[PDB]
DNA sequence: AGAGGATGTGGCTTC
DNA sequence: GAAGCCACATCCTCT
């Protein structure tokens, strides 16, 4: 699919919706692609937060690297980001030492999520 | 809007509804002797004509996590309030049972 | 490209880093859905393993920390003597192509404290070399 | 019978 | 009024 640059010059990731319902499976499987060379079997973890929620509850925020690709199986966001506010992803590729890449204003999570006018 | 548990409680405190829903005499445990009738009134109270027990029980199951009502394992249509009804109602199960003359 | 060319610069210029250079308030992000008791035993024992999850409350930026040298529980990295209860941890990492060292303390009871990010002179240099 | 996942819907509140 | 938070209401798959 289509990738996007992260705050780290060594990693990229799939595109996440701007708005989504909490605990709802994402429209497209999240992925973390490593520019450089990363040992297969390397762990990749993801976290999120902001000024309203210092650490959002996530689901299945762990994946192993395989051919420079860490395919997250059904990653969901349970914590909400707040009216208008958005989450700042913190991707972490566990190597020696650990390499971490963020991504600001990545996704906004709410209770209803995208809803058509009423 | 009135919530399902509040509505059920409303029925359990009305002697007239005892024929289709009542206390089992064990704390705040109650059973719906006529789930279809309870469902009918629930849907009527909520203005959801197509409401049935099937759907109503799903609402009850959502209470399991919120620790408001739990299921009595093994007893058909028997549930139990696990919140603090004594503090809300102001009466203990024993008294309320007597007041409603639960035989 | 595991690091950015202007490694020394990026850290001293980019807002992201500058905002996390002062003694920003930090907190334990682990198991926020469990009893405080459990979050204490967990946060501690895990620290003895040289790892923990901390996030800068203010900015909300989370981080997975691993208290070990750029390569067996360490000693200087995960300090537990510098003060009764308080715990002074330390962990290096490459944050957005910039070698840095995380540092701060946490109340072994309250599960929060302060911390910051200080550039990593050596690691930066070494890295810039391996990348040529 | 009954547990629980997925997702839409109308009430009410806050920005 | 839009955008959020809630409590279901519906539908369904499994055991």
């Amino acid at each position: 699919g289509e990738l996007v640059r992260t705050d780290s010059p060594n990693f990229l990731c799939s595109v996440l919706p701007t708005h989504w319902r909490c605990n709802k499976t994402l429209p497209i499987a999240f992925k973390v692609v490593a520019k450089g060379d990363v040992p297969d079997g390397t762990l990749v973890t993801v976290m999120a937060g902001n000024d309203e929620n210092y650490s959002a509850e996530l689901r299945n925020a762990t994946a192993a690297m395989k051919n420079q690709v860490a395919r997250f199986n059904d990653l969901r966001f349970v914590g909400r980001s707040g009216r208008g506010k958005s989450f700042t992803l913190t991707i972490t590729v566990f190597t020696n030492p650990p390499q971490v890449a963020t991504y600001h204003r990545a996704i906004k999570i709410t209770v209803d999520g995208p809803r058509e006018p009423r | 809007p009135i919530q399902l548990w509040q509505f059920l409680l409303e029925l359990l405190t009305d002697k007239s509804c005892q024929s289709f829903i009542s206390w089992t005499g064990d704390g705040w445990e109650f059973k719906l002797s006529d789930p279809d009738e309870v469902a009918r009134r629930w849907g009527k109270r909520k203005n959801k004509p197509k409401m049935n027990y099937e759907k109503l029980s799903r609402g009850l199951r959502y209470y399991y996590d919120k620790n408001i009502i739990h299921k009595t394992a093994g007893k058909r249509y028997v549930y139990r309030f696990v919140c603090d009804l004594q503090s809300l109602l102001g009466y203990t199960p024993e008294e309320l049972h007597a007041m409603l003359d639960v035989k | 490209p595991r690091v950015v060319p202007d490694q020394r610069s990026k850290f001293e210029n980019e807002e992201f880093f500058r905002k996390l250079s002062r003694e920003c308030e930090i907190k334990y992000t682990g198991f926020r859905d469990r009893p405080h008791e459990e979050r204490q035993t967990r946060f501690q024992n895990a620290c003895r393993d040289g790892r923990s999850e901390i996030a800068f409350v203010a900015t909300g930026t989370n981080l997975s920390l691993q208290f070990f040298p750029a390569s067996t529980p360490s000693r200087e990295y995960v300090d537990l003597e510098r003060e009764a209860g308080k715990v002074y941890l330390k962990a290096p990492m490459i944050l957005n192509g910039v070698c840095v060292i995380w540092k701060g303390w946490i109340d072994l009871h309250r599960l929060d404290g302060m911390g910051c990010l200080e550039f990593d002179e050596e690691r930066a240099q070494q890295e810039d070399a391996l990348a040529q």
